[PDB]
């Protein structure tokens, strides 16, 4: 069993930088898995921000390569967001999901929902 | 990219019938396609891993076909609790990519 | 630690020559940078490691007796020089290294049966 929990404020104002954490139990981010940060926007489909690996490594969406930094704490066992300069569009439901490299998402959490407004 | 085009967009269906859904990639990805159930206000489970293998505690309703381009989740006798949106997914090649979702309706 | 599942014909007749060839596909968590693929011989209620390879990329795989390239979950496998004796369960075992963790699977067995003319 692994479980991961989001975490995050409600409401962004626009071009604030946004953060979420999403706390994973039952398994550690260093013995091997990659990590995964995933929002759906209201009436589309899933997008893909990017992921953190166990090695430190990241990748991120070629859309959001700029505007993203995700990071972890090793002790707390956690790996955080960053998106920055946020707009309207950015108003999502956001999701963090366990992968293997390149691989079908085994876990998710229950997702967070975020809401872009002034 | 790879584009991922997700048929239907959204169907009507009732208890027992047998539904497929279909997902095409813009490229070929092999064997490398998964499919995903995200209940109206729920988490995303994971369904189909490796085009074919049902993940640990789906029902055997649940089958994943399709080799190479095209891609199909289909249910063999679809059940109340069914009622979601599904989603295909890739993960061959970086940065993954997600369908349009199809959305299941009651009839 | 960590297993998945690997499906194989489970009987295949050879050739007049000798030839055995099969398909092992593994349900695989993911892509993979090291895959080390084995087979293995249930003859005599005894295992014997028949073939053994690794590739620490994508579908570079080179393997004595066996000739065989991987695609993708499908790793493609030929059996030579086979004999009568050389009848006998060939378990597919396939392991996945890097990225970690470590991912093991066993096919329940391809039976060949060879015979000599």
């Amino acid at each position: 069993q692994v479980q991961l929990q989001e975490s995050g404020p409600g409401l962004v104002k626009p071009s604030q930088t946004l953060s979420l954490t999403c706390t994973v139990s039952a398994y550690s981010i260093t013995s091997g898995y990659y990590w995964n940060w995933i929002r759906q926007h209201p009436g589309k489909g899933l997008e893909w921000i990017g992921y953190i690996g166990y090695d430190g490594s990241n990748n991120y969406n070629p859309s959001l390569k700029s505007r993203v930094t995700i990071s972890r704490d090793t002790s707390k066992n956690q790996f955080s967001l960053k998106l920055s300069s946020v707009t309207a569009a950015d108003t999502a439901v956001y999701y963090c999901a366990r992968d293997y490299y390149s691989g079908y998402f085994d876990s998710w959490g229950q997702g967070t929902t975020l809401t872009v407004s002034s | 990219d790879i584009q991922m085009t997700q048929s239907p967009s959204s169907l009507s269906a009732s208890v027992g019938d047998r539904v497929t859904i279909t997902c095409r990639a813009s490229q070929n990805v092999g064997t490398y396609v998964a499919w995903y159930q995200q209940k109206p206000g729920k988490v995303p489970k994971p369904l189909i891993y490796s085009t074919s293998y049902r993940y640990s505690g789906v029902p055997s309703r649940f089958s994943g076909s399709g080799s190479g381009t095209d891609f199909t989740l289909t249910i063999s006798s679809l059940q109340p609790e069914d009622v979601a949106t599904y989603f295909c997914h890739q993960y061959d090649t970086y940065p993954l990519t997600f369908g349009a979702g199809t959305k299941l309706e009651l009839k | 630690c960590k297993a998945m599942h690997v499906a194989q014909p489970a009987v295949v007749l050879a050739s007049s020559r000798g030839i055995a060839s099969f398909v092992c596909e593994y349900a695989s968590p993911g892509k993979a940078t090291e895959v080390r693929v084995t087979v293995l011989r249930q003859a005599d209620s005894q295992v014997t490691e028949v073939c053994a390879a690794t590739y620490m990329m994508g579908n570079e795989l080179t393997f004595s007796i066996c000739t065989g390239t991987s695609s993708g979950n499908q790793v493609n496998l030929t059996i030579q020089g086979l004999r009568a004796m050389d009848t006998g369960l060939y378990i597919c075992k396939v392991e996945l290294m890097y990225p970690p963790p470590y991912y093991l699977g066993i096919g329940n067995g391809t039976q060949i049966y060879v015979i000599d003319p």
